[PDB]
Protein backbone atom coordinates (compact mmCIF):
# COMPACT_ATOMS: atom_id res chain seq x y z
CA UNK A 1 0.00 0.00 0.00
CA UNK A 2 2.14 3.04 1.34
CA UNK A 3 5.29 1.03 0.68
CA UNK A 4 6.12 -2.28 -1.14
CA UNK A 5 7.40 -3.30 2.32
CA UNK A 6 3.90 -2.46 3.63
CA UNK A 7 2.45 -4.84 0.88
CA UNK A 8 4.98 -7.61 1.92
CA UNK A 9 3.85 -6.87 5.63
CA UNK A 10 0.06 -7.39 5.15
CA UNK A 11 0.99 -11.06 4.24
CA UNK A 12 3.55 -11.27 7.07
CA UNK A 13 0.79 -10.31 9.50
CA UNK A 14 -1.26 -13.29 8.33
CA UNK A 15 1.69 -15.57 9.07
CA UNK A 16 2.11 -13.95 12.48
CA UNK A 17 -1.57 -14.60 13.24
CA UNK A 18 -1.18 -18.21 12.08
CA UNK A 19 1.76 -18.66 14.45
CA UNK A 20 -1.01 -18.14 17.03
CA UNK A 21 -2.93 -21.27 15.85
CA UNK A 22 0.33 -23.38 15.87
CA UNK A 23 1.15 -22.24 19.50
CA UNK A 24 -2.42 -23.18 20.73
CA UNK A 25 -2.28 -26.55 18.90
CA UNK A 26 1.14 -27.61 20.37
CA UNK A 27 0.09 -26.65 23.96
CA UNK A 28 -3.26 -28.43 23.37
CA UNK A 29 -1.80 -31.77 22.06
CA UNK A 30 0.70 -31.98 25.01
CA UNK A 31 -2.24 -31.22 27.35
CA UNK A 32 -4.29 -33.89 25.57
CA UNK A 33 -1.50 -36.62 25.58
CA UNK A 34 -1.04 -36.26 29.44
CA UNK A 35 -4.89 -36.63 29.82
CA UNK A 36 -4.77 -39.80 27.58
CA UNK A 37 -1.85 -41.10 29.72
CA UNK A 38 -4.04 -41.11 32.92
CA UNK A 39 -6.81 -42.92 30.87
CA UNK A 40 -4.38 -45.57 29.51
CA UNK B 1 11.80 -1.06 7.64
CA UNK B 2 15.00 -3.15 8.29
CA UNK B 3 13.67 -4.56 11.68
CA UNK B 4 10.22 -5.62 10.34
CA UNK B 5 11.89 -7.30 7.23
CA UNK B 6 14.21 -9.40 9.59
CA UNK B 7 11.22 -10.00 11.92
CA UNK B 8 9.15 -11.37 9.01
CA UNK B 9 12.03 -13.65 7.92
CA UNK B 10 12.10 -15.03 11.56
CA UNK B 11 8.41 -16.24 11.28
CA UNK B 12 9.17 -18.23 8.04
CA UNK B 13 11.85 -20.44 9.78
CA UNK B 14 9.96 -20.47 13.14
CA UNK B 15 6.68 -21.77 11.52
CA UNK B 16 8.59 -24.36 9.43
CA UNK B 17 9.99 -26.09 12.58
CA UNK B 18 6.60 -25.87 14.52
CA UNK B 19 4.82 -27.80 11.70
CA UNK B 20 7.42 -30.65 11.86
CA UNK B 21 6.97 -30.95 15.75
CA UNK B 22 3.14 -31.06 15.35
CA UNK B 23 3.22 -33.74 12.66
CA UNK B 24 5.14 -36.04 15.14
CA UNK B 25 2.51 -35.60 17.90
CA UNK B 26 -0.41 -36.35 15.44
CA UNK B 27 1.02 -39.83 14.49
CA UNK B 28 1.83 -40.52 18.09
CA UNK B 29 -1.61 -39.59 19.53
CA UNK B 30 -3.27 -42.16 17.08
CA UNK B 31 -1.06 -44.99 18.43
CA UNK B 32 -1.95 -44.18 22.09
CA UNK B 33 -5.73 -43.98 21.44
CA UNK B 34 -5.73 -47.66 20.19
CA UNK B 35 -4.16 -48.83 23.44
CA UNK B 36 -7.15 -47.45 25.44
CA UNK B 37 -9.65 -49.14 23.05
CA UNK B 38 -7.62 -52.37 23.27
CA UNK B 39 -7.90 -52.66 27.07
CA UNK B 40 -11.56 -51.59 27.09
CA UNK B 41 -12.98 -54.26 24.77
CA UNK B 42 -11.61 -56.85 27.11
CA UNK B 43 -12.98 -54.96 30.07
CA UNK B 44 -16.43 -54.83 28.39
CA UNK B 45 -16.75 -58.66 28.31
CA UNK B 46 -16.14 -59.27 32.04
CA UNK B 47 -18.37 -56.28 33.10
CA UNK B 48 -21.61 -57.75 31.66
CA UNK B 49 -23.65 -60.46 33.35
CA UNK B 50 -23.48 -62.81 35.25
CA UNK B 51 -21.60 -62.01 38.57
CA UNK B 52 -21.98 -63.23 42.14
CA UNK B 53 -22.87 -60.63 44.80
CA UNK B 54 -20.90 -60.31 48.06
CA UNK B 55 -20.21 -57.59 50.68
CA UNK B 56 -17.08 -56.04 52.08
CA UNK B 57 -15.98 -57.46 55.46
CA UNK B 58 -13.14 -54.93 55.63
CA UNK B 59 -10.89 -52.95 53.31
CA UNK B 60 -7.44 -53.85 54.54
CA UNK B 61 -5.44 -51.52 52.26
Amino acid sequence: EQEAHNKALNQFKRKLLEHRRYDDQLKQRRQNIRDLEKLY
Amino acid sequence: TQELQTRAKLLDNEIRIFRSELQRLSHENNVMLEKIKDNKEKIKNNRQLPYLVANVVEVMD
